């Protein structure tokens, strides 16, 4: 119960910089049968008011595990419904709360004809934003905010340790195979249902998995890629199939 | 400056001899690092002098002695030093004789700049984390994607002119090397560009690369998939047919061709041919082929003109649907489509049971709830259908067909005032959704 002592001693900027705090958090979050889930989630959300990155990055890496747990337990059972509050709040603060204005992600397209810095012989394109503020979760816009939050999580890949990558790969392996005989072949036990994923979510999933291929995790990433390509082939989704096919033929 | 070339030759020989002697034996490490640094500096001076003299043939020691340096830097983990060295290498004046090596380093940068850092781990080269090109009209890199796309574009443009044109008189090795280089650079380009959801320029680039492919499945398949994802149909269908001709082994390609044929293009015979080809050849694929054949038969039956063939096609579609259901009992889509097809023949209890089973498999489908309400309407139970439509509207408060069904049911059951209110709410929703 080290988390209890941490909460007691908590209730200045050098609070963070514990060796085994992440292990304790994973131990207490790996199952839903806990009694302090609500206060600890309140503290999780409170870790986000401060503008320093050393706390946001310290608390961001736990999202995939709780996302999987909430999306699997509910789709079956008691549901807390307070994790959706944290998800909606972080979505709102990442979509509006920067200085009072929204986010419009855009960049330019370099042209070879115009002389460049490295070579001599551009219209703005928006891929994300603006997103209207969301305050309730339904069965139509959930995947949009999930994809946006995953894209936000896929912005600081260097900082998180290998445990987060392993957990992400483990979740990715069985998230898209839960309702087919292939998971019976792979000998997975749990909820025998299916989840109607979207194309953009799988594309961001491929983007996330491709980085971990050369960072120690090899077999797990390969199996996850096989699951992704099998699911896309069965569901007839063009873009993830194209990306996976491109990735497959680029391995030594 | 003003140094005879033989002094450069003898000092290069001395550098090579020192490099050979250092490795052949089991602080001085800093001396070795400084020797490598001065070797790099004299290499820069040598390349500047040679480009000057040519501006007005065997590189054997400089290449290894300069590349293995940053190879060992990467082995130890001095990423910042290596990337800074690469940045200052790319700033040199281009040389026509070195273009090939340029390719390498450029591609190498494209390999590392996409998998080794994040946005907040980027810094301007002018601060810590002779003639040099400068000016104000130069394109200063802003993000990783920007400079990555720029490097890939220049590499592709410079590699197109160096193609061997598939000479193939008697030898094959050079063409194989060129094809491998083109394949890897185009794969890097498509993985870099496809992440942003920009497809048409990818189609254009694959069209440009189409010159090399003569009997290669990979390039044809990538081009077909990119074209189909872009939005074009006829070209996608033609390339799908060509890919089918090339290798008749898989079933995904004919299934995609049938899906495109059955789509907005509104063709039926080609979908039938593709479905028959699929069913001619595990167990899931043949079930999907049967489902596609049944859907095609139903669509053909809808647009008939006389009596008998309508019943014939309805019976054929029902047989195909029941065969598909028998081959695989763990898919809700097949059961839902079977119930929908059966409801046409007015056989109410059986369709109700089948749609109940489909709801049992999965009950979050909007189409399933809509079909359930529509079927309950035929049994003269208006309040139950009204509640079902209300719950469906609660789950999907921005649909259109469910709103029309609700308006019709309210007009038939409650009164005109509720229909007027629903219509004005629908007008308000439409006004809000558009401009």
């Amino acid at each position: 119960g080290v988390v209890e002592e941490w909460l007691s001693e908590f209730k200045l900027p050098n609070y963070a910089t514990k060796s085994s705090l992440v292990s304790s958090l994973y131990k207490v979050i790996q199952e839903p049968q806990s009694e302090l889930l609500e206060p600890v989630c309140h503290q999780l959300f409170e870790f986000y008011r401060s503008g320093e990155e050393q706390l946001l990055q310290f608390t961001l890496q736990f999202l995939p595990e709780l996302i999987w747990c909430y999306l699997a337990v509910s789709a079956s059972v008691h549901s807390s419904g307070c994790i959706e509050a944290l998800l909606l709040g972080v979505y709102n603060l990442e979509i509006v709360d920067k200085q009072g204005h929204t986010k419009v992600l855009s960049f330019t397209i370099p042209s070879l004809s115009k002389p460049s810095v490295y070579h001599e012989p551009l219209s703005k394109v928006v891929y994300s934003g603006p997103h209207p503020q969301r305050e309730m979760l339904t069965a139509q816009n959930r995947f949009e905010v999930l994809t946006f939050l995953l894209l936000c999580y896929n912005a600081a890949l260097t900082y998180m340790p290998s445990v987060s990558l392993q957990s992400l790969c483990q979740i990715c392996s069985r998230i898209c195979v839960c309702g087919y005989p292939r998971q019976h072949v792979r000998k997975y036990k749990g909820i025998s249902s299916r989840i109607p994923v979207s194309s953009g979510f799988m594309v961001q999933m491929l983007t996330g998995i491709y980085f971990a291929f050369y960072n120690g995790e090899w077999d797990l990433a390969q199996k996850a890629l096989d699951d992704i390509i099998y699911r896309a082939q069965l569901e007839l989704y063009p873009e993830p199939l194209l990306v996976a096919n491109a990735i497959k033929a680029s391995l030594p | 400056t003003a140094v005879p070339p033989y002094r450069l030759r003898v000092i290069a020989e001395a550098y090579a001899t020192k490099g050979l002697c250092l490795e052949k034996l089991p602080d001085r490490e800093q001396d070795v690092i400084t020797c490598y640094e001065k070797a790099g500096d004299i290499a820069l001076l040598y390349l500047q002098e040679i480009e000057r003299v040519i501006l007005s043939e065997l590189g054997f020691f400089l290449e290894t002695g300069l590349q293995r340096a940053h190879v060992l830097y990467f082995k130890n983990g001095n990423l910042t030093r290596g990337v800074g060295r690469f940045r200052e290498l790319l700033r040199a004046v281009e040389t026509r004789t070195t273009q090939n090596l340029r390719m390498t380093i450029a591609r190498q940068l494209a390999e590392i700049l996409l998998r080794g850092m994040c946005e907040q781990s980027y810094w301007n080269p002018l601060e810590d984390p002779a003639r040099v090109y400068s000016g104000e009209n130069i394109f200063c890199p802003q993000e990783n994607t920007e400079e990555a796309l720029l490097l890939l574009l220049i590499s592709e443009s410079m590699a197109n002119r160096d193609a061997v044109l598939s000479r193939i008189p008697e030898h094959k090795s050079d063409r194989l090397i060129s094809l491998q280089s083109a394949s890897v650079v185009y794969d890097l380009l498509t993985i870099a560009l496809g992440r942003r959801g920009q497809y048409e320029m990818l189609s254009e680039c694959l069209e440009r690369a189409m010159k090399f492919a003569f009997e290669e499945f990979h390039l044809w398949y990538q081009f077909a998939l990119s074209l189909m994802a872009a939005g074009k149909s006829a070209r996608a269908v033609k390339v799908l047919k060509e890919c089918i001709r090339l290798k008749p082994d898989d079933a995904t390609i004919p299934l995609l061709a049938a899906k495109l044929c059955m789509g907005s293009l509104h063709w039926l015979e080609e979908a039938e041919k593709f479905a028959k080809t699929v069913v001619d050849v595990t167990s899931e694929f043949k079930a999907k082929g049967y489902l596609a054949l049944g859907l095609t038969y139903s669509l053909q039956a809808t647009d008939a003109s006389l009596r008998g063939m309508q019943e014939v096609l309805q019976r054929k579609a029902l047989l195909a649907f029941q065969r598909a259901h028998s081959l695989s009992p763990t898919d809700h889509q097949a059961a839902f489509y079977l119930a929908l097809q059966l409801a046409i023949s007015r056989q109410i209890p059986e369709a109700l049971g089948y749609v109940r089973q489909a709801l049992q498999l999965q009950g979050d489908d909007a189409n399933s709830l809509h079909l359930l309400a529509l079927l309950l309407s035929a049994q003269k139970h208006y309040h139950d259908a009204l509640n079902i439509i209300d719950m469906a509207l609660s789950e999907y408060p921005e649909n259109f067909i469910l709103l029309f069904s609700k308006v019709k049911l309210q007009s038939l059951c409650r009164g005109p005032d509720e229909a007027l209110l629903t219509c004005k709410h629908m007008l308000q929703i439409w006004k809000s959704c558009y401009n």
